[PDB]
């Protein structure tokens, strides 16, 4: 998972 | 808790859904290659963040890829042509990329953790997007005694989504490239004459009828  | 109802920008299909696509429920939109599955998904995730009188939710956003169909570029652009900031807009969308099934399936356990935290501020998880919900499925289980055993594990990845959509009030959203079929409601989606997009409820005894929209520099729009 990660920011956009 | 009531449920809440995610605007799609097509005000014809929300029609057929009641609405919008709504939280504790997982909607599949299924159809052909090229039929504008991942342009609904990159719509519903800047129409969720919108105020609940501009038909969003206020809310975040979980995006889990598996064909690296997600665009950035995209989401920015229809943000910005709805009047929000395109880089805030952004930032409210996390990202994963499955790398196969199991991955996959770990990947949404995992963001219980995200959603716990984000539960109680101004901006909670409201929409969870699973693109392509089937593609690992379909090429991990292949072959004589696969039509069970592919099934038994998606019915529990998707028991997944429905815990978290009912727990914590969220819409999850899924694609699929066309069996039983676990989802709440199911959404047909084709390509139309004149560059026109189609959508229909299947096996849905509510509205009968479909609804046309076309895909946009707002993502899409009647």
């Amino acid at each position: 998972w990660h920011t956009a | 808790a009531t449920i809440g109802r995610i605007s799609t920008g097509s005000k014809s299909l929300d029609k057929l859904l009641g609405g919008g696509i709504e939280t504790q429920a997982i909607t599949e939109v299924f159809g052909e290659f090229g039929s504008g599955k991942t342009q609904l998904a990159h719509t519903l995730a800047v129409m969720v963040q919108l105020p609940p009188e501009e038909g969003g939710l206020n809310g975040s956003v979980m995006w889990i890829d598996t064909e690296n169909t997600f665009r950035p570029e995209r989401i920015r652009e229809i943000a910005q042509n709805r009047g929000l900031d395109p880089d805030e807009v952004l930032k409210h969308i996390a990202y994963a990329r499955a790398f196969n099934s199991n991955h996959q399936m770990l990947l949404v356990q995992q963001a219980e953790d995200m959603i716990k935290e984000l539960l109680n501020t101004d901006r909670p998880v409201k929409l969870l997007i699973v693109d392509s919900l089937t593609s690992h499925f379909r090429s991990e289980y292949i072959g004589r005694g696969a039509l069970a055993e592919r099934q038994q594990k998606l019915a529990k990845h998707l028991a997944d989504l429905h815990r978290l959509a009912n727990l914590y009030d969220i819409a999850v959203f899924v694609t699929n490239q066309v069996l039983a079929h676990s989802a709440t409601l199911r959404v047909y989606l084709r390509k139309g004459k004149g560059g026109k997009r189609i959508a229909r409820l299947i096996d849905a005894p509510l509205p009968e009828g479909e609804a046309v929209f076309s895909i946009t520099e707002k993502g899409i729009e009647d």
